[PDB]
RNA sequence: GGUAAAAAUGGCAA
RNA sequence: AAACUUGAGUGCAGAAGAGGAAAGUGGAAUUCCAUGUGUAGCGGUGAAAUGCGCAGAGAUAUGGAGGAACACCAGUGGCGAAGGCGACUUUCUGGUCUGUAACUGACGCUGAUGUGCGAAAGCGUGGGGAUCAAACAGGAUUAGAUACCCUGGUAGUCCACGCCGUAAACGAUGAGUGCUAAGUGUUAGGGGGCCCCUUAGUGCUGCAGCUAACGCAUUAAGCACUCCGCCUGGGGAGUA
């Protein structure tokens, strides 16, 4: 059965991005909305919409394709997994693509990027790398 | 071709109905293939059990 | 049905016995018992004429109705009992009028089953009908050869014969031996197979148990002296040393047919065993 | 059973006979059961012959 | 089992009217079906295919009984004595 | 459960005997918790092939409703024994 | 439908 | 700790099926046996011969006995966890699919060790024995022929109950879940106007992507997460 909803989200994004789909819809969760909001904030995705469904909600993500159809998201990777959870200290926070990419971190200060985590000096679980 | 049973809205085949069954058997008594008859898959099965039941009761010939 | 003994002794090793689960009553009906003193293979002259019979456990004879001639009255099987005089088990049956008789217990006969004899009886195990009334392909037992004499054929444990065809006054039957023969249609037969089928499988186990059954030791002819047996004598162990193996009374005993010629039954026998 | 028609050649009747035998497929059946073919082989022949058809 | 007998079992063990999915109802019907196939298997001992269905039913009953004991021990204890399963 | 039984009686049977036969067998089909809904005589018909060296047979069809198969069992047992009934078949539906 | 039947062997290197 | 219904089950209304077990009933054919007709061969092969026949074969006609398997239907058709399952009838019994949305409310997934099932050959006990057929025996072929081919033929092939536990037991592809172009055929449904839509199977073709290549491609060998089994040069050796 479904074991990693976050990983599913990132794969759906990866798959839709490969085929250059404009939008994708996925089942919603609070964590997945937060991840989506960072991606829009960092300019990886155009827009995030939430639709109430009387179940768990639906997230609609609109993907960004640059001029010449160049993809703004090149790759996404799940770091912490149900099989093996990965945590880092603020000092040890990883840089993705030498700052060209981002790391999404779950911290006691909320789900945030690696830059904010180093700034706030708060470490946590490394959810994923997006570049 | 066309399925007789579908066309004529017949949903049950009686082994006792020899006259119907004689149309779907060859001159040698062999059961005709559904390609030649145009019978549907569901009705080829129904008809064929009926032919075997009819042959048992000597209503139709084995050969 | 077969119980296998553990090898606590060499005597009990490989010995098996019947469980006797089918037996319902352990004690016989007193009215139907008669004395049976042992003959030990000795005739009216007092001389041994059949070898290897002697001693064995004392036994009482149970009167059995092989005739099955009480017709039009239903009988209910009271019990299945052990009979020492035969391989099969026997069933005590009580007729409606209150007459009690013993019959050979067929396979699958049960206490409370109703058994009837006659022309109008149904084809069900334990019913006795004339061979005329019995359909082809029915397995039957306790078959008479002469009408009214009583059943003589297919009486042993697990015995049966099959009705093959009808030929006027005679009915064709296939016997357990494999012989197909004609029997007079008037002769009666009982429906079903004789019970106690596991009898043959019993491993006697030890010499003593044979002695309980009144079997005395068989001495081979080859370990006798010449004056005793044609296989007798020779220095050390000897092979048969003759064109044919011979009986103790000097007749060839391997393959030689002993059926007497010019017998009335010869016309009745269609196919030999 | 082909029966010779009135004013019909035996050779003409033979033509009718040959065709009836072909439709019956008795010849086809005879050749198949000349030698035993293992169950798996029989199933394969049925499938690929149908694929041809 | 017959739909009649099944319906009787649901009414006996239904937690509320209109309840058809409570562990109690599901366990009870499963208990009946297991017994019926066990009966079939006594006569037909070499019906391996049917026994496999029985094995799946036993496991489904076990998993529901596990869930019920986890959730309500009293409800569990009452069900097991009523259905005579243990 | 409703069962439709079809049996063929030999063509050489006497009419009075045949009437007695059908009465017995149709009686059997109503013996145990069973009700004969209908019984019909198709009559003498040419058999497609010879059965028991007979080229014709008297066909009888009975429809019976029961909660058990005891009556249908008793029919089949007695039909086997009978020399009058050359063929028989029981169909649930 | 076919089908003619038989029909062996030959150092490692370069 | 308290909720929720999407997963997973249950109910309700439908659907198809060589799924399984046990009885019973058929028809075709083979073999044998019995008679009638009849006559000098039949059978077999590359060619022969062994064999069978003249003590009447083979062939033809009719009758009987017995065992085994079910033509046609029949189809990358159907069903099953796999092995497998094909005449028909009845009884008992397992699973699956569609729709609906009564109910339950994460009750799920995987699965070491366990525990069962498991083609064929084989083994034990009892039964059976038509056909075919290891071994074996003739004939032939050949340099030889412990083979291929021919005539025979035992175990075995069949049934019951135990045992064995293995196959290129294969899709050489572990299970679960989600996601990712299309086109076309077919099986069992559902819905709406022959057409369109849809669910679950089963095929073919073919993007993206993947791959050493061959190829795979919504029935992944693509993109992902969970759990299990397994691999680390060849031989020795699946041996001690
Ligand atoms: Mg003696
Ligand atoms: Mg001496
Ligand atoms: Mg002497
Ligand atoms: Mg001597
Ligand atoms: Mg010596
Ligand atoms: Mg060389
Ligand atoms: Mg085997
Ligand atoms: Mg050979
Ligand atoms: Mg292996
Ligand atoms: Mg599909």
């Amino acid at each position: 059965t479904m074991t990693d909803p976050i990983a599913d989200m990132l794969t759906r994004v990866r798959n839709a991005n490969m085929v250059r789909h404009e939008k994708l819809e996925l089942p919603a969760s609070n964590i997945k909305k937060e991840i989506a909001e960072i991606l829009k904030s960092e300019g990886f995705i155009k827009n995030v919409e939430y639709v109430e469904d009387d179940k768990q909600g639906v997230l609609r993500l609109f993907l960004k394709y640059g001029q010449n159809d160049e993809r703004v998201i090149t790759g996404l990777k799940r770091i912490s997994k149900p099989g093996l959870r990965v945590y880092a200290k603020a000092s040890e926070m990883p840089k993705v693509l030498n700052g060209l990419g981002i790391a999404l971190v779950s911290t006691s200060e909320g789900v945030i990027t690696d830059k904010e985590a180093r700034k706030r000096n708060v470490g946590g679980e490394i959810i994923a790398y997006v570049w | 071709k066309v399925c007789y049973f579908t066309a004529n809205g017949i949903t049950h085949i009686d082994y006792k109905d020899t006259e119907l069954l004689k149309r779907f058997i060859s001159e040698r008594g062999k059961i005709l293939p559904r390609r030649v008859t145009g019978t549907s898959a569901k009705y080829q099965r129904m008809l064929t059990t009926a032919i075997k039941r009819s042959r048992h009761m000597a209503l139709l010939p084995y050969v | 049905a077969i119980k296998k003994y553990k090898p606590i002794t060499n005597g009990r090793r490989n010995m098996t016995s019947l469980d006797f689960a089918e037996i319902t009553k352990t004690t016989p009906e007193k009215s139907l018992l008669k004395p049976l003193p042992k003959k030990a293979g000795r005739n009216n002259q007092g001389k041994l004429t059949v070898r290897h019979h002697g001693g064995g456990h004392k036994r009482q004879y149970r009167v059995i109705d092989f005739k099955r001639n009480k017709d039009g009255i239903n009988a209910k099987v009271d019990s299945i009992q052990y009979d020492p005089n035969r391989s099969a088990n026997i069933a005590l049956v009580v007729y409606a009028d209150g007459e009690k008789r013993y019959i050979i217990a067929p396979k699958g006969l049960e206490v409370g089953q109703i058994v009837e004899s006659g022309a109008e009886a149904d084809i069900k195990v334990g019913n006795a009908l004339p061979l005329q009334n019995i359909p082809v392909g029915t397995v039957v037992h306790n078959i008479e050869l002469k009408p009214g004499k009583g059943g003589q054929i297919a009486r042993s444990a697990g015995a049966s014969a099959q009705v093959l065809g009808k030929e006027g006054k005679y009915v064709l039957i296939r016997l357990r031996s494999g012989e197909v023969r004609m029997i007079l249609s008037t002769c009666r037969a009982t429906i079903g197979q004789v019970g106690n089928l596991q009898h043959e499988l019993v491993n006697v186990g030890k010499a003593g148990r044979s002695r309980w059954k009144g079997i005395r030791p068989t001495v081979r002819g080859s370990v006798m002296n010449p004056n005793d047996h044609p296989h007798g004598g020779g220095e050390g162990r000897a092979p048969i040393g003759r064109p044919s193996p011979m009986s103790p009374w000097g007749k060839p005993t391997l393959g030689k047919k002993t059926r007497r010629g010019k017998k009335s039954s010869d016309k009745l026998i269609v196919r030999g065993r | 059973k082909t029966v010779v028609r009135k004013n019909e050649s035996l050779e003409d009747a033979l033509r009718r006979f040959k065709r009836s035998v072909s439709k019956s497929g008795t010849i086809q059946e005879v050749r198949k059961r000349e030698f035993y073919e293992k169950p798996s082989v029989k199933r394969k022949k049925k499938s690929e012959a149908a694929r041809k058809r | 089992i017959s739909q009649e007998r099944k319906n009787e079992i649901i009414k006996e063990y239904r937690v509320h009217e209109t309840d058809t999915g409570s562990p109690e109802v599901q366990i009870a019907v499963l208990t009946a079906e297991i017994n019926a196939v066990n009966e079939h298997l006594r006569t037909h001992k070499k019906d391996h295919h049917s026994r496999r269905g029985l094995l799946k039913m036993v496991g489904r009953r076990r998993h529901l009984l596990n869930y019920l004991r986890s959730k309500d021990i009293q409800r569990y204890r009452e069900l097991i004595k009523s259905l005579g399963i243990r | 459960r409703t069962y439709e039984v079809m049996y063929i009686v030999r063509p050489n049977i006497e009419e009075d005997a045949k009437k007695a036969l059908v009465e017995r067998f149709n009686g059997i089909l109503a013996t145990e918790g069973a009700e004969v809904l209908e019984a019909k005589d198709w009559g003498k018909r040419r058999l497609a092939y010879e059965i028991n060296d007979f080229k014709d047979g008297f066909y009888n069809i009975v429809r019976v409703k029961s909660d058990n198969n005891k009556a249908t069992d008793e029919f089949q047992r007695l039909a086997k024994i009978s020399d009058d009934i050359i063929r028989y078949m029981v169909i649930r539906e």
